[PDB]
């Protein structure tokens, strides 16, 4: 029961897409609900060491490339890599109500080399920003 | 790109019947566009979000827009300045446009941040010093 509540550093993690899937089978098991009937929602901490939910798992290692989080809420950043200090990867009953015409899909690559896809997470864009921007620049998340 | 071409040739005669000036909002941009997305460019793609970009830049230059007077290539490409559409109906014109580009190209003429060329601009400079001391 202790594996619930430690942070993981997925980078670290030798299988991190398994780990992504076993929490969402975690989920799901206590709710008598299916894999497909579970989205990803994310929320990125300040700092670590947060309130822990039951259907929520702390991740700590993401990397943000070209961008910055600040109350999870991505703006266009010109720097490289802006740090995530706690990522809380929580699953809920899925809705299907759609995008929200300022949520991107941010691919989570393993490494610098973006050869190997983990996840995927959806943020919320601020201000004006185009989310067609975030996709032309090359917006990612690094695992490590 | 002859591939491309070829698409092109196809449906704009498929369209235009035989006719001289085809009003832009009846070219077909659908059959272009997912013909691209799907087989000419797209073929080659074998990720989802490499897809969503060949996507995005297919959309955003294949439409009726793209003969208004103020279409834009790209946006911002210094901050301030940005590429404007030629207002050409003629080959020449469009060649014309491109000798006139400025010798200035960032990674923003393409969509990147201006910082993606930066490492890859330093490691050549250092490239370059390494050739030119090896050959002394």
């Amino acid at each position: 029961k202790e594996l619930k509540n430690i942070h993981v550093c997925l980078g670290g993690l030798f299988v991190p897409e398994a780990y992504i899937t076993a929490t969402r089978q975690y989920v799901a098991q206590a709710n008598s609900w299916s894999l497909e009937e579970l989205c990803l929602e994310v929320n990125v901490t300040t700092s670590q060491g947060a309130t822990l939910d039951a259907c929520s798992f702390g991740v700590t290692g993401l990397k943000l490339q070209g961008a910055t989080c600040n109350n999870n809420k991505l703006s266009l950043s010109n720097a490289i890599s802006t740090a995530l200090p706690l990522t809380q990867l929580r699953w809920v009953k899925q809705t299907n109500t759609e995008k929200k015409a300022s949520v991107v899909t941010l691919p989570v690559y393993l490494n610098f080399t973006r050869a190997d896809l983990i996840f995927t997470v959806d943020f919320e864009i601020a201000t004006k920003e185009d989310p067609r921007s975030f996709y032309e620049r090359g917006v990612a998340v690094l695992c490590t | 790109l002859r591939s491309a071409c070829d698409t092109v040739d196809t449906w704009l005669d498929d369209t235009a019947k035989g006719r001289q000036n085809i009003s832009p909002d009846k070219i077909p941009w659908s059959a272009l566009k997912t013909l691209m997305a799907q087989s000419i460019y797209g073929g080659r793609v074998d990720n989802e979000f490499d897809q969503r970009l060949l996507n995005t830049f297919l959309e955003r230059l294949f439409t009726t827009r793209s003969f208004d007077s103020e279409f834009k290539l790209a946006c911002k490409v210094d901050g301030h300045k940005d590429i404007q559409m030629p207002d050409g109906i003629r080959r020449e014109e469009f060649v014309q446009w491109v000798e006139l580009l400025p010798d200035t190209q960032t990674p923003s003429w393409l969509g990147l941040p201006n910082n993606a060329e930066r490492v890859l601009l330093t490691t050549q400079g250092v490239d370059m010093i390494s050739k030119m001391l090896k050959m002394q």
